[PDB]
């Protein structure tokens, strides 16, 4: 389903964004 | 009522879901492009 | 209905299928763009850590 969010979050964390 | 009405309702729900996912993908792409640009600036400062 | 593809119910279905298809294509285009930019980001990061 919409598990594509985990990939987006991986990318965002790789470039330095945080939770 | 009928199954065509059920198929329409299912397609409308899927449409709403897809618009939400596209918003998330567009936002992520904008955030990553911003970091990539700022990294290029820092590579310009270092070089 | 006897109107086939052009019946009111079938055009509603067809329009939703077409728009959902366009959204799915745009999602794939966004994922293609994201993995391409991430590839460049990692390369540039190596150059950055090499110089600085």
């Amino acid at each position: 389903w919409k598990q594509g969010r985990q990939l987006l979050r991986q990318y965002l964390q790789e470039v330095g964004y945080t939770d | 009522l009928s199954q065509e009405n059920t198929q329409i309702r299912d397609l409308q729900q899927e449409n709403r879901e897809l618009w939400i996912s596209l918003e998330e993908h567009q936002d992520a792409l904008e955030l990553i492009m911003s970091k990539y640009r700022k990294q290029m600036l820092q590579l310009m400062v270092a070089k």
